[PDB]
């Protein structure tokens, strides 16, 4: 839109926590491995995500998963390595170095009391700072997160701590698989991202795809959450320029929360001004599976596409991220190519159709009839002929017009007459 | 020329409101505007001499009067690239010459046939059957699609329903402005 | 204070009009021909007759607030001002048909209603448009009453219409009269719901904006979605024996309490039966003659579980309403469908444009002669 006369400069110039590696060379699920890696690149050191890729697969390096976190969630880097025997000892610095802290550690420990219950604001500034280098310096330590960002919050350097340690609240909560404490930081996101900060392009990519990250791992009521994911941020499909956006589930929640629960009639939002542009026709060109449900949605095929989007839901059931959102969205999809079906055909037999829809007859004709009660069908039926004859035509419209005439200018006519 | 003698098809069946006079026109008012016109000899006239036989589809008057001279009268070479210009340009020809049957040539079609109609055209089949699926979707034809058979019954009847709302073309006019005069006056 | 006083000066000189109104209107015509003579303007006292009837009918229900039990107001109004100039010398204007307006605004109020005989038998008079419209708004109620909704829509749509050429412009509605027009669109979406598929008639007075609202509205009701039973009742609660309104609304008082119950307790009844029937009826009619196997194919979605659905969902086809059969050894099941088409409402809509060129030539042409 606007962006691009600058971020032309950047294309993705920031620089986190994680910088370089995830889990290299796999077989197959070749396209989760790159969208999985750049959001692993852009959120956070995880921390079971790299076992939920792990999984799948049987490869030999399950070594640079959580190893690369050191200061804390010590036991998982610990064991790893002889795990499978991996001659990696160089484990030896934490233990010492934060065994150093325990003294500082106790004292600030009571000192949260000192400034809690005592009721202070000055001896929480003591406290307050210390704390504040503290949640940089190791920090899961979510138990000393979930003390320090629920009461009192504002911390000395309003931008570098707020920022860093309040994402590490988020990381921490999340690899110790807390929600409540996730849906607290959703919004405790959506506070940094729109303070702003300094705010060049640079560190908007990292806000845009701060509010991709949560979602990315849907488990809330997410077709309520994923309006949420929906209006903010000059709300594109992607959110960001970055026409190369590998966080590009997006439209995955967006087609879940529009059809699961909402309707897409009433699809204007997905399908007209969040599609044919840009960035969805990049991620078309990426996909395998996803890439059909717009593709042959904008060729608008009538059976070839519902088999092809039927093979392509049989690698869309293959996601085993946190979906919460999987039979779910399988079922729409099917769903939605036989509303397009309907909205313009003639009818056609069930017995063959249930053939092209990999189903039975007595299935097709009383979900024909369910159909007739969703109101998205508004048709008659006959026995068991298997057409359903759908008549969808009008019947000289001038009616319409007929009261446009009369009923507005006639009723202004003695609108003046009281004179 | 492909963006003209398609789209400006559907409202031109005595039904104008799509009207785009920037096109064409600017030679097409012209370029018929004289009585003594034979054998094309620039681009504009050897343009509209086989556009306005496109316009009655004839798919190869319309094609080949493109690929005569135009070659060396700097159409086809010049564009570095042969015959790949014209492999892009006469597909997009016989794609947008089986939607001149979509809006043209459905009058009095109660039966139509499918297999026949791209072994015509002599193109992919697909190809011609997709955009004549985009035209359902699209377009909203007074037809019925039951595509396992590969037939379509269409049930066109407006052919004189149209003309007394040729007669509403205009008390829609009357009725649009029944809805401003008061906008005026008050 | 500000409102007892003025309760007061509106009943005392209401039961004082009513007693000079009820004596000089029975054998002479002494007062009839002076007041035919003296002002002939026909105007004030055709306000006098309404403006009165309409105070008359709120300010007794407000007194009614307060006396509840053993009440004179009512009594005292509804007997001698109201049925005391209704027995009268059937006089030659829009006078007695007032009378019988005045009090059928009490006798709609308190529902009592099966002399609607006696109601259009007494005035053998010329029912004026501004009068029967008041008519169709009086009697209309009277047969959504009844337990006829088919025949009562007959009624509400030709006066939300408003077709009859209604203009006074002399404060004779009175100073009511969009509130009326908002009690209109609760009677057509009332007769719109229960009906719907049948009319066929939520064609000419509501259209197509507010008509596919009371649709999506009465529709979301026939789901079995019961917010537009509760919102249509919810904001038709008083519509039907309402003073004009209540006065004025505090904390402390019981006697206030009793009349708004009275009016949610008797009328909620006719309104829970209302959404039952509408919610019984609302699926489609799809298949004829089914097979018992279509029969109980189609009681999955209608009534099932299990036992006792073939002999509940008899308790869905007894009602006048739903024309069903069971042949035994045959095993039929055989159901009607009664349809309707759209095409023929252009009979007397086509004479309205007509008359309506001739009603915008009337105030011009006068305009016109007046200039010249």
């Amino acid at each position: 839109y606007d962006l691009t006369t600058r971020i032309a400069h950047f294309l993705d110039r920031h620089l986190v926590f994680p910088l370089l590696e995830f889990l290299s060379v796999k077989e197959i699920y070749n396209e989760k491995e790159l969208l999985q890696g750049k959001l692993d690149l852009l959120s956070d050191t995880n921390m079971v995500d790299f076992a939920m890729d792990v999984y799948k697969n049987l490869y030999s390096d399950d070594i640079p998963h959580a190893l690369r976190e050191k200061r804390t969630t010590v036991v998982a880097q610990l064991k790893q390595l002889q795990a499978e025997t991996e001659p990696i000892v160089k484990m030896f610095e934490d233990p010492e170095t934060t065994r150093q802290m325990q003294s500082t550690r106790d004292g600030r420990m009571l000192f949260d009391y000192l400034a809690d219950k005592h009721g202070f604001r000055q001896e929480y500034l003591d406290t307050l700072y210390r704390y504040a280098k503290f949640q940089y310096e190791c920090g899961n330590y979510s138990g000393a997160a979930e003390y320090l960002y629920f009461f009192r919050v504002l911390v000395p350097a309003t931008d570098r701590n707020a920022l860093s340690s309040l994402w590490g609240k988020l990381a921490s909560e999340i690899l110790m698989q807390n929600w409540d404490a996730a849906m607290e930081d959703l919004t405790r996101l959506k506070e940094t991202i729109d303070n702003n900060s300094v705010s060049s392009p640079l560190q908007s990519l990292q806000q845009r795809t701060w509010l991709i990250h949560w979602s990315l791992f849907v488990f809330f009521n997410h077709p309520k959450g994923r309006d949420n994911i929906i209006d903010l941020f000059l709300y594109q499909p992607q959110y960001l320029n970055a026409i190369q956006t590998m966080c590009p589930h997006i439209l995955r929640y967006l087609t879940t929360a529009v059809i699961t629960n909402k309707d897409v009639r009433k699809r204007r939002q997905v399908l007209k001004d969040l599609v044919k542009v840009i960035q969805q026709e990049s991620y078309t060109y990426k996909d395998p599976i996803t890439e059909f449900v717009e593709c042959l949605y904008v060729n608008f095929d009538f059976d070839g596409a519902q088999k092809k989007l039927r093979e392509c839901e049989s690698v869309l059931v293959n996601d085993f991220f946190l979906v919460a959102c999987l039979e779910d969205f399988i079922e729409n999809a099917r769903l939605f190519i036989f509303e397009t079906f309907c909205r313009i055909h003639q009818c056609i037999s069930i017995n063959m159709l249930a053939d092209k829809l990999n189903m039975t007859p007595e299935e097709a004709e009383r979900w024909i009839v369910n159909l007739i009660r969703n109101a998205r069908l508004d048709a008659k039926i006959d026995s068991k002929l298997g057409h359903v004859v759908m008549g969808n035509n009008a019947v000289s419209p001038y009616q319409q017009v007929i009261e446009k005439t009369k009923s507005l200018s006639f009723r202004s006519q003695m609108l003046a007459m009281n004179i | 020329y492909l963006v003209s003698a398609m789209l400006l098809e559907i409202p031109y069946m005595a039904a104008h409101e799509s009207d785009a006079r920037r096109r064409m026109i600017s030679k097409q008012f012209h370029h018929q505007l004289r009585v003594g016109e034979r054998q094309p000899l620039l681009g504009p006239p050897e343009s509209m001499r086989e556009h306005v036989v496109a316009a009655s589809k004839a798919m190869k008057m319309g094609d080949w009067k493109t690929c005569h001279s135009f070659i060396i009268n700097e159409k086809m070479n010049g564009k570095v690239w042969d015959l790949f210009p014209e492999a892009d340009k006469v597909r997009t020809m016989l794609v947008r010459k089986i939607q001149e049957e979509s809006l043209r040539t459905y009058l009095f079609t109660y039966s139509s046939v499918y297999d026949s109609i791209s072994m015509e055209t002599l193109s992919d089949m697909f190809e011609l059957d997709l955009p004549t699926v985009h035209s359902i979707i699209s377009k909203m034809i007074i037809n019925e699609e039951l595509m396992a058979s590969l037939d379509q019954p269409t049930q066109t009847v407006v052919m004189h329903r149209t003309e007394p709302t040729a007669q509403q073309n205009l008390a829609l006019q009357l009725a649009e402005k029944l809805g401003s005069l008061v906008e005026n006056n008050e | 204070q500000w409102l007892w006083d003025i309760i007061d000066e509106f009943i005392y000189q209401f039961q004082s009009f009513s007693q000079y109104r009820c004596k000089t209107a029975k054998k002479s015509e002494e007062e009839i021909d002076f007041l035919r003579s003296n002002p002939k303007i026909w105007n004030v006292h055709s306000v006098l007759n309404v403006l009165h009837s309409l105070v008359d009918k709120s300010n007794i229900n407000r007194q009614l607030e307060v006396y509840t039990s053993g009440g004179d107001p009512e009594s005292v109004a509804g007997e001698y001002g109201r049925h005391s100039l209704y027995k009268m010398l059937g006089y030659f204007s829009l006078v007695g048909l007032l009378r019988l307006h005045s009090l059928l605004g009490d006798y709609y109020q308190a529902i009592k209603v099966l002399e609607n005989i006696e109601l259009n038998k007494k005035s053998m008079y010329s029912r004026v448009p501004e009068c029967q419209v008041t008519t169709y708004y009086y009697v209309g109620f009277a047969y959504l009453m009844m337990r006829r909704y088919q025949d009562a829509i007959r009624v509400f749509a030709n006066i939300l219409l408003y077709i009859q050429r209604t203009k006074s412009m002399f404060q004779r509605t009175t100073y009511k009269y969009e509130m009326i027009n908002k009690q209109n669109e609760q009677m057509h979406a009332l007769l719109a719901i229960a009906l719907t598929m049948y009319p066929m008639r939520i064609d000419e007075s509501i259209h197509l904006q507010l008509r596919e609202k009371y649709g999506d509205k009465m529709l979301r009701m026939q789901k079995g979605d019961p917010q537009v039973y509760e919102e249509l009742f919810s904001y038709s609660c008083p519509k039907f024996l309402s003073p004009v309104v209540p006065n004025y609304d505090s904390v402390h008082p019981n006697y206030h309490k009793e009349p708004f119950l009275q009016q949610l307790k008797v009328f909620s009844d006719e309104v829970q039966q209302q959404a039952q029937l509408s919610t019984i009826r609302s699926f489609l009619k799809l298949y004829t003659t089914m097979p018992v196997a279509k029969l109980a194919g189609f009681l999955d979605l209608t009534e099932q579980e299990f036992r006792i659905q073939l002999l509940v969902f008899k308790h869905k086809m007894k009602n006048l309403v739903w024309t069903s059969g069971i042949s035994a050894l045959d095993g039929e099941f055989q159901s009607a469908s009664e349809v309707d088409f759209y095409i023929d409402k252009d009979m007397i809509h086509i004479a309205d444009t007509k008359v309506a060129r001739r009603y915008g030539d009337f105030f011009i042409r006068q305009i016109h002669k007046f200039e010249e």
